[PDB]
């Protein structure tokens, strides 16, 4: 009751702080992807022409020294891919840093809550800018099909495919952006990751988040049985996909080369 | 060595 409301300013809160730092929220990726917006529509890239003739005018500008480099297409999108979990990364962080009770954590703790649930959070998110047949990528200027990432050459064709997957039946559940506010801000604050100093305090925030994830999703989806519970195991979910994910990094460290990995991924992928 | 996130969390605005 009082406690109620606490839990619906809380949600407000969390729902106000990532629209502050996620530029391109489910909202607006949906009205993209179903066609809904008066802004300029995507590129498509389907194949390997129109990603030749899309490339340059979506891809950011300071990956490379000239923009033009000799490498094949499967490492150049592989890069890409780079750029923008590294974008992710440090909006997923200013979005941590406004959870209350995140920043007065032990600072080592704050890291270690991050390095381990950040590709959660990227998947979660992904599936906001995925449909079955693409992802939105470039903030919304470019859709590349899964098709033609299923093409690309046998290691980097099988990268994305489960996260298409995980995405299909995430996005069935139907969630807006306030109920994944709440969601995220509960994977973040999960007191099992490894090498944790004071779990305590971790799960009593995460306590609290529960239930105001359980409340949002009681008011929000009122005639959707057994929603909190899905999304509990989505949680889990997501950590088999990130097992997997790795296990296939793992593979392209040993079977290619030269493959330059950016340092904050470097960081993150450390044991 | 240093870490990387943690200078992300130390930023403000
Ligand atoms: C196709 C895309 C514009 C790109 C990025 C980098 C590159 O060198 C060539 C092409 C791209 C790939 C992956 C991605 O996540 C965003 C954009
Ligand atoms: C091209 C590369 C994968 C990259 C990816 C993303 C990025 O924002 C900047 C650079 C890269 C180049 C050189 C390097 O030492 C690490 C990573």
């Amino acid at each position: 009751g009082p406690e109620s409301a606490d839990l619906r300013a809380l949600a407000k809160h969390l729902y106000d702080s990532y629209i502050k730092s996620f530029p391109l929220t489910k909202a607006k990726a949906r009205a993209i992807l179903t066609g809904k917006t008066t802004d300029k529509s995507p590129f498509v890239i389907y194949d390997m022409n129109s990603l030749m003739m899309g490339e340059d005018k979506i891809k950011f500008k300071h990956i490379t020294p000239l923009q033009e480099q000799s490498k094949e297409v499967a490492i150049r999108i592989f890069q890409g891919c780079q750029f923008r979990s590294v974008e992710a990364v440090q909006e997923i962080t200013e979005y941590a840093k406004s959870i209350p009770g995140f920043v007065n954590l032990d600072l080592n703790d704050q890291v270690t809550l991050l390095k381990y649930g950040v590709h959660e959070i990227i998947y979660t998110m992904l599936a906001s800018l995925m449909n079955k047949d693409g992802v939105l990528i470039s903030e919304g200027q470019g859709f590349m099909t899964r098709e033609f990432l299923k093409s690309l050459r046998k290691p980097f064709g099988d990268f994305m495919e489960p996260k298409f997957e995980f995405a299909v039946k995430f996005n069935a559940l139907e969630l807006d952006d306030s109920d994944l506010a709440i969601f995220i801000a509960v994977i973040i604050l999960s007191g099992d990751r490894p090498g944790l100093l004071n779990v305590k305090p971790i799960e009593d925030i995460q306590d609290n988040l529960l239930q105001a994830l359980e409340l949002q999703l009681k008011l929000n989806h009122p005639e959707s049985s057994q929603l909190f519970a899905k999304l509990l195991q989505k949680m889990t979910d997501l950590r088999q996909i990130v097992t997997e994910h790795v296990q296939l990094l793992q593979v392209i460290k040993k079977t290619e080369t030269d493959m330059s990995l950016h340092p904050l991924l470097q960081e993150i992928y450390k044991d | 060595e240093p870490s990387l996130l943690k200078k992300l969390l130390l930023a403000p605005a």
